[PDB]
């Protein structure tokens, strides 16, 4: 299932915010 | 933000925004009059901790910023914008600027503690929001950025982990920094991967439509559980993106396919929000009908949950994060690049 890649998926956790 | 036509309204506080504007407060605090005790949370830039105002016992978030990193980081400008923009904007729906000041090596900006917590981490812990619970936090998100854009400013971070529940269960946009006034196009890149908008990403100039991408992606991760492009690497969510193609839960109503296939529009000449008809496309359609949007801005509505909150102080709707000393040099740094701040 899709919420099941996204559970084992390295990007879960809190993002931080990108820049230059 | 302080609780409580149309045009008119946005008249008068532009209005009161200008004159914050043209005449930013300044250097309205100090550290030691703070009483330091936990850190809420960190972003790539700064480090919020709760404070006690000594003199008056209430309690703050305030938000450390090293002048040395933000140099470091390209963000020097982002931050002025982003202190003072925020000192100069007013919305129930906009977390307040108590105080701002610097030091020899430090930026601070004190803003009203919102205990409910990250929106982040109560949509992960459940795992998804009931379609009627998710519109009730995307109006307060689609006023928002009404007043925001109609002040010419454009937001730029929209994600759950700068979103806050506030004590009666309503939203509280955090972190400005990204924030900026601008009435033609801008170019830098900025935001957080799952959100950007596909402009962004292929470094073309931009506006205020990547704030409803941005939005179409909130809508989307707050009802689906995930967002709707996700991968292990920020490259490999950029492709996704640009490619366009989106695939929504089997159990994603009608209404709500509709309106994300709108917000998701590559094509900036039918994303919603960047049409003829401005912001009124996604207040008046479909999935919006139950939403009284007067009643949300006044607050009259009763929200889906409400965070519980064991007394002032109480930080156990935040995860625990690692404490480090806030030191200040005997020399100031980078006095030139933040005189205005
Ligand atoms: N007013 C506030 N009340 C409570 N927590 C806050 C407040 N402002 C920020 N935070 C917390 O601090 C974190 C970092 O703040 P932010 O301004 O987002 O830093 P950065 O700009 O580096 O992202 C937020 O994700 C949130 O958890
Ligand atoms: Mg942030
Ligand atoms: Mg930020």
């Amino acid at each position: 299932t899709t919420y099941a890649d996204f559970i084992a998926s390295g990007r879960t956790g809190r993002r931080a915010s990108i820049h230059d | 933000g302080n609780a409580a036509s149309v045009k008119e309204f946005l008249a008068k506080a532009k209005e009161d925004f200008l004159k914050k504007w043209e005449t930013p407060s300044q250097n309205t605090a100090q550290l030691d009059q703070f009483d330091r005790i936990k850190t809420l949370g960190t972003g790539s830039f700064g480090r919020v901790m709760l404070v006690k105002h000594k003199e008056s016992g209430n309690h703050y978030a305030m938000k450390i910023l090293d002048k040395q990193k933000v140099v470091k980081l390209k963000q020097i400008e982002h931050t002025l914008n982003e202190k003072r923009i925020l000192q100069a904007v007013n919305f129930p729906f906009l977390v307040k600027l108590e105080f701002s000041f610097k030091d020899n090596s430090n930026l601070y900006m004190v803003m009203e503690y919102v205990a409910g917590g990250e929106m982040f981490s109560h949509l992960r812990r459940i795992g998804r929001f009931s379609e009627p619970h998710a519109r009730f936090y995307a109006a307060q998100i689609v006023l928002t950025f009404e007043y925001l854009h109609s002040l010419d400013l454009i937001y730029r971070d929209l994600k759950p982990e700068n979103l806050l529940i506030d004590q009666q269960g309503y939203i509280q946009v955090t972190d400005f920094g990204f924030a900026k006034r601008v009435k033609g196009r801008t170019w830098t890149l900025c935001g957080t991967p799952e959100y950007l908008a596909p402009e962004i990403i292929l470094s073309k100039g931009y506006n205020k439509a990547v704030d409803w991408w941005a939005l179409g992606v909130l809508i989307y991760e707050m009802a689906a559980g995930y967002p709707p492009f996700f991968a292990d690497q920020p490259i490999q969510i950029y492709e996704k993106i640009v490619s366009g193609k989106v695939r929504f839960p089997s159990h994603f109503s009608s209404d709500l396919k509709d309106l994300l296939r709108n917000l998701l529009q590559v094509d900036l000449t039918k994303r919603f929000g960047n049409l003829k008809n401005g912001v009124n496309d996604i207040k008046n359609h479909k999935w919006f009908a139950t939403t009284d949007w007067i009643a949300i801005y006044q607050r009259k509505v009763e929200a889906p949950f409400i965070p519980k909150f064991k007394g002032p102080g109480d930080t156990s709707n935040f995860d625990d994060y690692e404490e480090e000393e806030i030191r200040v040099s005997i020399n100031e740094k980078c006095g030139k690049e933040f005189t205005e701040f």
